[PDB]
């Protein structure tokens, strides 16, 4: 019950910046006031 | 209850692959059938600390005291000293805080989930 | 990771209209499902307009982690407020 869509348009794929977003809290522990 | 209905074949620690590939198969059945005594064994594998607390012993809860030295055991996390309220708000994700050194310093307690000061 | 998939995630409102606003922010754990199979390709679903016809819009980044040092300053408050990738310059 798929349906094959062939219509879709296929070109290199584009790019951009990052910048410095995508910092996740690494370990489920509550630290305060540090540097680690 | 046990006495060629088990095979056997580096591979990384804790892998698992079930794959096959003088014509040979990489599976050797055993010959099933007192050294060569087939044993049914177990391994129980823990991540100690790398979560909050699932599984537990039988040992009965207590209730909590403020302003007092008392020697508590929160959840296997064993410990001694004095449990006090704190401004440090807890995001409701994590369980308990640590200080420099790796020791713990604030934990959220089952059935109340308040953040207590260690 | 080791048979347990880790989902993060944050919502944040922005100004921008395509990209990310400059700025930091640091994505809460929810949820580390117990799930024990093997990932290398994957795929996104999408919701199509029909008016088959199809449309659709806004805009989804995709970035691929890798192995990393990162210094993290932990605030009063327990929130990341800033870090630096070891390897960066």
């Amino acid at each position: 019950q798929c349906v094959n869509l062939t219509t879709r348009t296929q070109l290199p794929p584009a790019y951009t910046n990052s910048f410095t977003r995508g910092v996740y809290y690494p370990d489920k522990v509550f630290r305060s006031s540090v540097l680690h | 209850l046990d006495s060629y209905n088990y095979l056997y074949r580096n591979l990384k620690p804790f892998e698992r692959d079930i794959s096959t590939e003088n014509c040979y198969f990489p599976l050797q059945s055993y010959g099933f059938q007192v050294g060569y005594q087939p044993y049914r064994v177990v391994v129980l594998s823990f991540e100690l600390l790398h979560a909050p607390a699932t599984v537990c012993g039988p040992k009965k809860s207590t209730n909590l005291v403020k302003n007092k030295c008392v020697n508590f055991n929160f959840n296997g996390l064993t410990g001694t000293g004095v449990l006090t309220e704190s401004n440090k708000k807890f995001l409701p994700f994590q369980q308990f805080g640590r200080d420099i050194a790796d020791t713990t310093d604030a934990v959220r307690d089952p059935q109340t989930l308040e953040i207590l000061d260690i | 990771i080791d048979g347990y998939f880790k989902i993060y995630s944050k919502h944040t409102p922005i100004n921008l209209v395509r990209d990310l606003p400059q700025g930091f922010s640091a994505l809460e754990p929810l949820v580390d499902l117990p799930i024990g199979i093997n990932i290398t390709r994957f795929q996104t679903l999408l919701a199509l307009h029909r008016s088959g016809w199809t449309a659709g819009a806004a805009a989804y980044y995709v970035g691929y982690l890798q192995p990393r040092t990162f210094l993290l300053k932990y605030n009063e408050n327990g929130t990341i407020t800033d870090a630096v990738d070891c390897a960066l310059d």
